[PDB]
């Protein structure tokens, strides 16, 4: 009907379908603090709505109402929980409803309120069939935006969306393959479908991984997913890797080769590898680099590194103090 | 020596610091970018202006900005209407550690405004007349906390706090944020510190919350919202907070935890991003950095031997650069990044983030490392409620007089 934008809006104080009800001024008390100097259309809109809440108005024009209230704040949550409540009392036409909350989240796509709106709505319905598609029209203005990616999961999840998720992923690292959120997804679908137990899987990963390595060397996402596929079994379990990142060394350096390769030597001390003190004294030295010239920001971190290798792999660290 | 620069930001090496894009550009690439230039811009506008640097936290003008929004707030705030607890706890706190008194008369306008946020059937709204959400709920019970008296105490409906968690609590482990509502992290943390300052943990209550939250840490180190999002700093700290107020920090891989936040520090900016691949924050100055002080008491009290004695383990001095060049509004306030606006929001975390990285604290050491001038120092924040160490203890003192409701 009358949008909070129209030119000619106008105030609910001014309407005549509303002339039978009283306003509710909010209750702030006598000596107020942190009180907000609303605007006329603020106040004027939220008195109404006090009004219809307090009298709990099932109507019409009450779920119209709630429509200005959310424009002016989407992130007042009781106004959505009477929405709600009209929705179903009214029984308001639900996909009516699902073409609103979609033209309001590309408006205010950075808010708790209007994706669990969408979600309960997509409950209600029963029907995922709106969802990836909408969901990837978000993505394409704002790649990173942390509830779209959280609804994209439940979606996926609740109603077994599975098949075309990882050729998202794939056209996502395509365009920015430093997308941290694309990683995360990558490995929700893997870990959901295939898993990473199976060796081609976990084989055709790595390949992958290392090959963005060598494109962009200081991406950090890829570091991160190569360490977070490897390192629950143990990186040591992988006796390649070592050399082959030494391989990179040459021309493909970064503070985060360094740093996994005190990672791998970590590991290797962890399981009593051959050559303990020519381990050790190798990550020493590259906690050392880190510390004093690679990776400054983090001295506190690699001196702490490094004073925990010694304390539990140091020749002496297992000698009786008597020896 | 004379031409040693005592600035960690300032010193010509710090130039080596900045992106290596390796000849590929993505909007990843482009934005950090950006925000480097003109972090840049202000770490050499002392050397362009052929003028010494002098570090000074604008106290004077974040008081008056503070104590005028205490009371009365533009309708920039209009998006904050519920919020309002919120308000009042981030500006009560940064009144606290600018070690500035709360008058007897704001303290109790404070707790009788709280009382009306209160709902009948326990817990706090954003304001008057809107339903109990866990949020404002955490935000209420921390300014009570923060002021401390008998009165503020007393506003809190215990029998009904209880009555209302439990309302909230699902069979998984998680919380509801409010009826009708969202779960993620935050809703433990924010049930899991009210109800431990106001001592009203029932043997069940938390049950099964541990084994949640564990599950939210991902493949990255750090925590998601839900199982399997991304690694983000602010359900990171709720997560790991909200374990160790329920002792059970060890469900986590604390390793791979401290691995992940140390490596949210941004070499150049000195400041900490949210996650992975995005931009530097004031406010994680808080999210991120707060987590060191809950990983080295953890880590103790596993009994780590190879811990610092005096310092956190990340760059205490260039998040204090950070926060104290790139963060300040001259007009006072602080703010997430130059060029943005400043905020109640981040006034209070830019604050709490620049104690921490003042204060080392690990039982009887103590070691304070304050860059700029000396007046620069802030009251400490415990970093699990964030408010002072000794409003936790007085609040966690007078609730353990009260018997957990139900007995
Ligand atoms: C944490 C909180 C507290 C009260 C109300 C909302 C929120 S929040 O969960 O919506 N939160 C804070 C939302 N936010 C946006 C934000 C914070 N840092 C960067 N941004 C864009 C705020 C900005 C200013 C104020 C004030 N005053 C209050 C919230 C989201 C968020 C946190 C950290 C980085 C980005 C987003
Ligand atoms: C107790 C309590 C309520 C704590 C709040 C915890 C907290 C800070 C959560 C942040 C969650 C979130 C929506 C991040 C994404 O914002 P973004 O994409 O605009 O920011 P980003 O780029 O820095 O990830
Ligand atoms: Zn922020």
């Amino acid at each position: 009907f009358l949008s909070l934008d129209s030119p000619t809006y106008v105030l609910y104080r001014d309407r005549a379908e509303w002339a039978d009800i009283d306003p509710v001024p909010q209750n702030d008390g006598p000596s107020p603090v942190v009180q907000i100097i609303y605007s006329e259309k603020f106040r004027d809109v939220y008195d109404y709505f006090r009004a219809v809440l307090q009298r709990d108005e099932r109507s019409e024009r009450a779920f119209k109402l709630t429509r200005d209230a959310i424009e002016l704040n989407a992130a007042n949550y009781t106004v959505w929980h009477f929405r709600r409540v009209l929705l179903r009392s009214l029984q308001k036409d639900l996909q009516e409803e699902m073409n609103y909350i979609i033209a309001i989240i590309e408006e205010q796509p950075k808010n708790y309120q209007v994706w669990h709106h969408r979600r309960v709505l997509v409950e209600w319905l029963k029907d995922p069939s709106q969802e990836l598609e909408f969901i990837a029209d978000i993505l394409n203005q704002d790649a990173k935006n942390y509830h779209a990616w959280q609804h994209r999961q439940w979606v996926i999840q609740e109603f077994r969306l599975w098949d075309n998720e990882l050729q998202y992923v794939d056209q996502l690292l395509k365009e920015d393959v430093r997308n941290n959120s694309v990683w995360n997804q990558r490995h929700f679908v893997i870990s959901n479908t295939t898993g990473y137990s199976d060796r081609a899987v976990l084989e055709r990963e790595v390949q992958y991984t290392l090959e963005m390595i060598k494109l962009v060397p200081h991406n950090e996402s890829a570091w991160n997913y190569l360490k977070g596929i490897l390192q629950d079994r143990g990186l040591s379990r992988y006796p390649n890797l070592l050399n082959q990142l030494l391989d990179l060394q040459p021309s493909h350096s970064s503070p985060y080769l360094i740093a996994f390769l005190v990672d791998i030597y970590e590991d290797m001390l962890e399981n009593q590898c051959d050559n303990k003190e020519d381990i050790l004294n190798k990550a020493l030295e590259l906690c050392e680099i880190l510390a004093k010239e690679k990776d400054t920001i983090r001295k506190e971190y690699w001196r702490y590194i490094g004073r925990s290798l010694q304390s539990k792999h140091s020749r002496e660290s297992d000698i009786p103090a008597s020896v | 020596p004379v031409w040693s620069e005592p600035l960690y930001s300032l010193r010509p090496e710090h130039a080596r610091e900045r992106l290596q894009d390796d000849s590929v550009e993505t909007v990843t690439s482009i934005e950090q970018a950006k925000v480097e230039e003109k972090i840049q811009e202000v770490f050499s506008s002392y050397k362009f202006n052929h003028l010494v640097p002098r570090l000074v936290l604008q106290r004077e003008k974040h008081f008056h900005y503070l104590k005028r929004g205490l009371r009365q707030l533009t309708d920039a705030y209009e998006c904050l209407d519920a919020s309002r607890p919120w308000l009042c706890y981030w500006i009560l706190h940064s009144l606290e550690l600018l070690d500035e008194p709360i008058p007897q008369i704001v303290a109790t306008d404070v707790c009788q405004f709280l009382e009306l946020c209160q709902s009948p059937d326990g817990g706090f709204g954003g304001g008057p007349g809107q339903y109990p959400h866990l949020a404002p709920t955490y935000a209420a019970v921390n300014a009570l906390c923060i002021i401390g008296t008998e009165e503020a105490y007393n506003v809190i409906n215990r029998e009904k706090l209880l009555q209302y968690l439990y309302s909230l609590k699902q069979p998984d482990g998680s919380f509801l944020m409010h009826v009708g509502g969202e779960v993620d992290v935050r809703s433990a943390y924010c049930a899991a510190s009210v109800a431990s300052l106001t001592n009203i943990i029932t043997p069940d209550l938390f049950e099964g919350t541990a084994e949640w939250i564990a599950r939210c840490q991902n493949w990255e180190g750090g925590i998601g919202g839900v199982p399997g999002m991304e690694a983000h700093g602010g359900y990171t700290f709720c997560g790991l907070a909200a374990l160790v107020i329920l002792k059970k920090e060890r469900s986590l891989n604390l390793k791979s935890l401290l691995q992940w936040v140390t490596s949210r520090q941004m070499r150049f900016e000195g400041g900490f991003q949210g996650r992975c691949n995005k931009l530097v924050d004031g406010c994680y100055s808080f999210w991120q950095a707060g987590l060191l002080p809950l990983l080295h008491r953890a880590l103790h009290a596993q009994g780590d031997p190879a811990l610092s004695m005096s310092h956190w383990m990340f760059h205490q001095q260039a998040l204090q650069e950070y926060i104290l060049m790139c963060c300040q509004c001259p007009a006072g306030g602080l703010l997430d990044k130059p060029g943005k606006s400043r905020d109640f929001y981040h006034t209070c975390y830019c604050l709490s983030g620049l104690s921490i990285a003042q204060h080392f604290g690990s039982g009887a050491m103590l070691h304070d490392v304050v860059m700029g001038v000396p007046e620069n120092v802030l009251q400490p924040t415990h970093p699990v409620y964030n408010i002072g160490p000794d409003k936790v203890i007085q609040a966690t003192t007078h609730f353990l007089q009260k018997p957990v409701p139900g007995f």
